This record gives C-alpha cells, structure tokens and sequence, in this order.
C-alpha cells in the first residue's frame, strides 16, 4: 500500500541535506 | 527568509497526498451474513 508513497519522504531529505551543505558553505565563508 | 522554505511547501503537497491516502481506506464499505447466495462463497 506504500510504494511511491515514501519516495517524496526521502526527496525532502534530499533537498534538506542539499541546502544543509549549500547555505552552510555560503555562510561559513 | 529563504532558509525557511524547504520543508514548508513540501508539506503543502505531502500532507495532501496523505489526506487522499487515508481518504480512500473504507470507500467500498449460525449467523455470519444475511443472503443465501452470499453464503455460497
């Protein structure tokens, strides 16, 4: 009952760790 | 500002998916039943 259901759940973790490194490198400089 | 954005409009659709998800769950709904042909299975 849950196949493409949790796909977006990981996609949010993708954009999470994406901007997590992205703005951190933009702001630690 | 722009750092506050990530999971927000993510939840503007994921919970909607979840609402449609939990929506459908029951929409096709000695003594065991009431009809003799329903007993035949």
């Amino acid at each position: 009952s849950f196949a493409g259901v949790f796909c977006i759940l990981a996609i949010g973790l993708l954009l999470a760790c994406l901007v997590a490194a992205l703005e951190l490198w933009w702001n630690s400089n | 500002a722009m750092r506050i954005v990530m999971g927000s409009w993510w939840l503007f659709t994921l919970i909607v998916c979840s609402s449609y998800t939990a929506n459908l769950a029951a929409f096709l709904t000695p003594v065991r039943t009431f009809q003799d042909l329903s007993k035949q299975l």
